[PDB]
């Protein structure tokens, strides 16, 4: 009576959850990896004068 | 002559084999960091001794046979280099033997007595004794000590021209070739008796192969020498045979020491 | 933490005095130790230094080879043995601890000092004055100048601001031009660039009075400033 | 039955609400975007000094400080520009499974099989590193200490529950339950108000650190999840199983965005990290090497291959200037 | 090019390196023994008989042993056992009384088969011997293991069980099993562990050399 009640209540909040979808948030990961591509020292390597290692 | 051509060709091929083998042993030990412990320290010391016995003592021996008219002393230098490197290989083999005896006899106390410093100190002591024994002749143990010709300066280089026979017999062989063999023999006999009592023919097979290949390759040229010294006679082809047997032990050592360790067997097959 | 020295007193010239610095309350075997001195009413002057484990030992070129440095690490006792003493060696000697790692405050705790009295290239740092009169509630700016640019290639500007209240030992305020010390009031601030260095004290209180000091670490021998005294 | 019927139709029709509004896969849109090639990264620094397996590692907040925790009971703080050891902390337990660095550089938390999250203080008045607070109260082994502030930290455990503690008092301030296996990992969100946790029941779950709320559940693997990290903007999180699959899930789209496996891979992932642009999803493997995967096309754009044992920990700096890796051969190797 | 402070920093880094190396050496002369077994198998009895994770440190004949007990693991998912590589030996305890025997057998198979424990010898113990016979009289291995057809006496059945556990070893080429039966009351449980670890170490040493 109260053993699976908290489980179905967590499923009620997992029913009422933000539904930004697999193509609504797909362009959010491409926007983050595109607009910050110049700041990444591993994707685009830094010149060997600005390299502290 | 045919004998000279045969002796030169066999010597060069054997030396090339020794160099290639020891180079491959060193490549294998360095590629795998797991193979960088005490036993592999001794093995790589023997590998360098063999690279020296194969790189210099192989063309050093061809030069000695040709007998070019090189300075009396320049020849004694060539002979002493040969003696130092060969005695170094023999001492590396006696070191490997002693390390195995210590591991088998000291048991757990082994790692508490054997540290890296003591390992480099024993390898160095071995190489130093080798240098001393091989270079002793320049300090008076030369044919020049008996020559009434203190004025012989230039001569064709023969091992006979610069080396006293009594040394190659009473000092080199009886002290630095026979004694290593007797001590390695007693060590491996005890190591086989201990490993058997605890447990095994694989242990019996490896030790005998090693003692079988050292004795076979260092006894026959040595006895050519022992006989010549004591008033006997020996065909020249027998002399070439002994020389080739020693320089062949040089190349045989890698296949019977380094390829006996399952880890070095696994790394080598991978490469 | 309690550094406390001994070996002070009057000596005639030609003699040899010796000083001990007993430490109580920290790991003395992990700290490098400087000996600093201060002549009567003139100003501070660095003397010697001994890095942890007794490895690196440096001296001032005034008495280099004329003093010697000793250290007892499992007993926590630091010694300075002076061999010949003229009428300039008379000073109040301080024993300062110094730990060196990335981000440390390496002139943090100063010892209580001991009085020694004798009977009768290098970077120059200049302080602008010797007395500034002020009342509480007034923000004061002190400034000092250096010979070379203290800004190293690391980015660190090795300038140190100390304060010596009257009757007390010195106390670190700034350890790197613009870096406060351990538990000093945040009223103080340090700024400047390369050679010109200013310490701004907003909301001056009654205790802030005393002789201020600026010192470079860039070069051994460590050279102190002349000493600006705030007056009230 | 009634509640079983309602829970079955709840999960199936919420999955139908996900599928009916599921427009397309992540690759179907990013297919026309050009790849990045071969990111041949070279070992610049080779930190040595550990004499046992290295289990975890955390970067400093200034992209220079570092902590590495090993099996021989040692915690080492490295200056990663000059390869100098800033600090060496003896660890009450050699059974060290995880370690963390404070975002202010003041404290360092480390724990493991002894169920106790020790928290050490580096910026002391005495010049040594004493244990500030031993957070005890877990019934099993510990994983992923993650500092929120200097007085707040979330620690995962094998008690099927994670715990938000309070370093001042020392009590378990918030308890997150809901797993059916041993939570192996957690990763704090960049805004430090949410976190995700992956457990041995083949399922992760997004939790709120404020209310103790089970906000979202994630599934898709066949085996346990061994490590986890967030996409640097805090809207997606990639995990790594023993299924030899790294997977990228979106926190809002409620399903896995895309899988990062290759057919040639034999063994499972031990560590997962993200570059600063979110364009290189690194992954340490048990095959003795890590793979820097292009996080949008799932192609291995480079292999960091310098270790002689299985990779155990990865870490990318806050600016993205480096990639520290640590493995069971006692060597952390920086790659730039 | 070092600044005045970088020189002291490098000196401190070198001093830290020295301390790490010298403490490692000390940590590498210690015998690490994992402790495994089913519940009520005498793990608790052996740890007391022996001279989260619970570590028992004891010195025997100059060998310092760290025996690590992981029975307190709340849920043995065993994704943490790989942490026990390198351990000299896995001391597995079983009780004839507790077909809990079939539970012990499945656990023994599991431990021997691991990719992490293929080179590590296993020291299997049947330590207690005061209640291992009074049950055999009333009930042999027929009740739990139907296949047995031997004399329902202590020695015969105990030897058969020992052999059936030994049979679980699927590769006898790399590892060995050392079994113990002598009563727990005699203080020889440690001595047997000492002999086995000595043997394991002697063999590890000669195997590296290539002699083995
Ligand atoms: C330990 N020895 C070595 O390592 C090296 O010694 C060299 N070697 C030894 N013996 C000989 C020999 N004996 C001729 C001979 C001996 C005595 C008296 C008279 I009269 C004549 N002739 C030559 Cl051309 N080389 C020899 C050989 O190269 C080995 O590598």
């Amino acid at each position: 009576i109260a053993q699976a009640r908290k489980l179905v209540e967590q499923l009620k909040m997992e029913a009422n959850i933000d539904r930004i979808k697999v193509s609504k948030a797909a362009a959010d990961l491409m926007a983050y990896c595109e607009a910050h591509a110049k700041e990444d020292p591993l994707l685009t390597p830094v010149p060997a004068s600005e390299n502290p290692f | 002559s045919w004998t000279s051509v045969t002796y030169i060709t066999v010597e060069i091929l054997i030396g090339l084999c020794a160099i290639v083998g020891n180079v491959l042993v060193i490549w294998v030990v360095k590629l795998n960091p797991s193979l960088q412990t005490t036993t592999f320290y001794f093995i790589v010391s023997l590998a360098l001794a063999d690279i020296a016995v194969g790189v210099l003592v192989m063309p050093l021996a061809i030069v000695i046979s040709l007998g070019v008219t090189i300075h009396f002393y320049s020849c004694l230098f060539m002979t002493c280099l040969m003696l130092i490197f060969t005695h170094a290989s023999i001492m590396s083999l006696l070191a490997i033997a002693v390390d195995r005896y210590l591991r088998v006899k000291l048991t757990v106390r082994y790692r508490r007595v054997t540290t890296q410093r003591r390992i480099w100190l024993a390898l160095g002591l071995c190489w130093l004794v080798s240098f001393l024994v091989g270079l002793t002749p320049m300090f008076g143990w030369n044919m020049k000590l008996s020559s009434a010709d203190e004025n012989l300066t230039f001569l064709p280089c023969r091992f006979r021209s610069v080396m006293r026979m009594d040394y190659m017999v009473y000092f080199s062989f009886f002290l630095w070739i026979l004694v290593p063999l007797v001590v390695m023999c007693a060590i491996y006999f005890d190591i086989f008796y201990i490993i058997r009592n605890r447990l095994e023919f694989k242990t019996a097979k490896s030790l005998l192969l090693v003692l079988f290949l050292f004795a076979l390759c260092w006894l026959p040229l040595s006895i050519i020498n022992c006989i010549l010294y004591f008033d006997g006679q020996v065909p020249q082809t027998v002399l070439y045979l002994g020389i080739l047997l020693s320089h062949a032990n040089s190349m045989m050592n890698p296949i019977v020491y380094a390829y006996k360790i399952k880890k070095f067997k696994e790394t080598y097959l991978l490469i | 933490v309690q550094l406390v020295e001994s070996g002070g007193g009057l000596v005639q010239p030609g003699g040899s005095r010796k000083l001990s610095c007993s430490a109580s309350g920290f790991a003395f075997s992990s700290f490098g130790m400087h000996w600093v001195r201060q002549a009567p009413e003139k100003g501070l002057e660095w003397v010697a230094y001994i890095s942890s484990g007794s490895g690196t030992i440096y001296y001032a070129d005034t008495v280099k080879g004329r003093f010697t440095i000793s250290r007892d690490d499992p007993k926590n006792t630091l010694f300075l043995q002076m061999t010949s003493l003229r009428s300039e060696d008379t000073a109040m000697y301080y024993c300062v601890r110094s730990i060196y790692y990335y981000g440390s405050s390496p002139f943090d705790f100063w010892g209580q000092g001991t009085t020694l009295t004798v009977s009768s290239s290098d970077i120059v740092m200049t302080q602008a004055t010797s007395s500034v009169p002020v009342t509480p509630g007034e923000s004061v700016s002190i400034s000092c100048r250096s010979s070379k640019s203290l800004l190293h290639s690391n980015g660190n500007t090795y300038l140190y601001w100390f304060l010596q209240r009257p009757g007390q030992s010195p106390q670190l305020l700034i350890y790197r031009m613009s870096n406060l010390a351990s538990g000093v009031p945040d009223r103080f601030s340090g700024s400047g660039s390369g050679t010109a260095f200013t310490l701004t004290i907003s909301r001056l209180e009654a205790e802030d009075v005393g002789v201020y000091y600026c010192m470079q670490h860039l070069e051994y021998p460590l050279t102190f400033g002349a000493g600006t005294k705030l007056e009230l | 039955d009634q509640l079983r019927q309602e829970a079955e139709q709840l999960k199936n029709q919420i999955r139908d609400a996900r599928k009916a509004c599921a427009d397309a896969t992540l690759s179907q849109i990013t297919n026309n975007i050009d790849p990045v090639g071969r990111i041949q990264m070279r070992t610049r620094r080779t930190l040595r000094g550990h004499l046992a397996k290295i289990y975890a590692m955390h970067w400093g907040t200034d992209s220079r400080l570092l902590v590495s925790a090993s099996q021989d009971g040692k915690l080492i703080i490295w200056d990663s520009y000059t390869t100098n050891k800033v600090h060496a902390i003896p660890l009450r337990s050699s059974w060290v499974m995880t370690c963390a660095y404070a975002p202010s550089g003041n404290y360092v938390a480390c724990g493991g099989l002894d169920n106790i999250c020790s928290i050490y203080n580096l910026k002391t008045r005495e010049g040594n590193v004493r244990v500030s607070r031993e957070l005890a109260g877990h019934t099993g082994y510990l994983s992923c200490c993650r500092f929120l502030d200097d007085n707040q930290i979330v620690t995962s455990s094998g008690d099927t529950t994670c715990a938000l503690w309070d370093i001042e008092t020392g009590q378990q301030t918030t308890t997150f339950t809901g797993h059916t296996g041993d939570v192996m990992s957690l990763s704090l969100a960049p805004d430090t108000r949410l976190f995700v946790s992956g457990a041995c029941d083949a399922s992760a779950k997004l939790w709120d650190v404020r209310e103790g709320m089970c906000r979202q559940t994630f599934t898709g693997h066949e085996s346990d999840i061994n490590a986890i990290c967030f996409f640097p903007n805090g809207n997606a999180f990639a995990t790594g199983s023993d299924d030899a699959t790294c997977r990228l899930f979106d926190l809002r789209a409620d399903q896995e965005l895309m899988t990062y496996s290759h057919d040639n891979i034999i063994c499972g992932i031990t560590s997962v990290s993200f570059s600063k642009s979110g364009r290189l999803l690194l992954a340490g493997y048990d095959d003795f090497n890590c793979n820097v995967w292009d996080a949008l096309k799932a192609d291995r754009a480079g292999v960091l291959a310098g270790h002689d044992n299985r990779v155990s920990c990865l870490g990318v700096t806050d600016d993205g200037m480096a990639v520290a890796t640590g493995s069971w051969d006692s060597f952390l190797k920086i790659w730039n």
